[PDB]
């Protein structure tokens, strides 16, 4: 009877960064997932594990969106088996993943004259990402063997690192937002189906 | 577009002082972190000093920490040197450098500004 607040996914006034991955689950709803899928809004609309033609016949016990802002360059990184920063450092997608990644061209909201640098990725961790972690430490990362604690060498970084989202840059180096659903089959009821 | 001019330097003496300024181009300074680099004659790049984004902390070689301080004039666009208890294998060629990442259309590597501290 309720159907499922996907406006309030796709259609938020502000996006995270990358490195800190918004999340929202949702349940105890009706969801019609060709009408977005069928929308000509998206540049990507890509699934695994699941085809997106028979999305409606499925039904699960709940369904996660993560959303969050990055390159265009790197969509190809929110997928199993991928690697590069935003795949080991900021968003790991499981090699089982069952679900779909949602990504469209953003430079119209996320860049600025003179260039907008709100929007930040994780450059250094020291070790990659398990499925679905999220990491918003600050701290000073140590490269090499000369530590950094206390007064600090030049081999000690900031772990973040700014987008320079320009206008007139090129496609892949423009902001996409993305939206991943993960579709969580349980051993609980169903509370999120077609219509 | 984006460019990176190194300014100042020359000859000082042992114990002497000395400024080098990084103008940049294209960009602004305070968004990634900027780094000094030296090479001294028949030796590797050194990392000198560090100021991070945004007032993140700033970072010193132990060869050059107390004496050495690293800046940023947001206002000229501008990372500043300033050198002081000078010693003589202090002397090499000074670079400056944008930890971009990438981040920017850049034609990434490349002139540099020469320093020399005498004996006395
Ligand atoms: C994302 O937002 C689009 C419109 O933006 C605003 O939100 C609406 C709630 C409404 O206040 C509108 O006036 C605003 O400009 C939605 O498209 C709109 O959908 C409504 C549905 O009744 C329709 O009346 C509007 O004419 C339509 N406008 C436009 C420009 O599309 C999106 O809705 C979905 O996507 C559309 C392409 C279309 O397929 C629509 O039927 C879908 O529900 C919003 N996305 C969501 C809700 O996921």
């Amino acid at each position: 009877t309720n159907l499922c607040p996907f406006g309030e996914v796709f259609n938020a006034t502000r996006f995270a960064s990358v490195y800190a991955w918004n999340r929202k689950r949702i349940s105890n709803c009706v969801a019609d997932y060709s009408v977005l899928y069928n929308s000509a809004s998206f540049s990507t609309f890509k699934c695994y594990g699941v085809s997106p033609t028979k999305l409606n016949d499925l039904c699960f016990t709940n369904v996660y969106a993560d959303s969050f802002v990055i390159r265009g360059d790197e969509v190809r990184q929110i997928a199993p088996g991928q690697t590069g920063k935003i795949a080991d450092y900021n968003y790991k997608l499981p090699d089982d993943f069952t679900g779909c990644v949602i990504a469209w061209n953003s430079n119209n909201l996320d860049s600025k004259v003179g260039g907008n640098y709100n929007y930040l990725y994780r450059l250094f961790r020291k070790s990659n990402l398990k499925p679905f972690e999220r990491d918003i430490s600050t701290e000073i990362y140590q490269a090499g063997s000369t530590p950094c604690n206390g007064v600090e060498g030049f081999n000690c970084y900031f772990p973040l690192q700014s987008y320079g989202f320009q206008p007139t840059n090129g496609v892949g180096y423009q902001p996409y937002r993305v939206v991943v659903l993960s579709f969580e089959l349980l051993h609980a009821p169903a509370t999120v189906c077609g219509p | 577009q984006v460019q990176l001019v190194e300014s100042g330097g020359g000859l000082v003496q042992a114990g002497g002082s000395l400024r080098l300024s990084c103008a940049a181009s294209g960009f602004p300074v305070e968004v990634w972190r900027m780094e000094w680099y030296r090479q001294a004659p028949g030796k590797e790049r050194e990392g000198v000093a560090a100021i991070e984004s945004y007032g993140h902390g700033t970072r010193y070689a132990d060869s050059v920490k107390g004496r050495f301080t690293i800046s940023r004039d947001n206002a000229k666009n501008t990372v500043y040197l300033q050198m002081n208890s000078l010693k003589p294998e202090d002397t090499a060629v000074y670079y400056c450098n944008v930890k971009d990442d990438g981040q920017l259309a850049y034609h990434y590597d490349y002139q540099g500004t020469q320093v020399t501290v005498s004996a006395g």
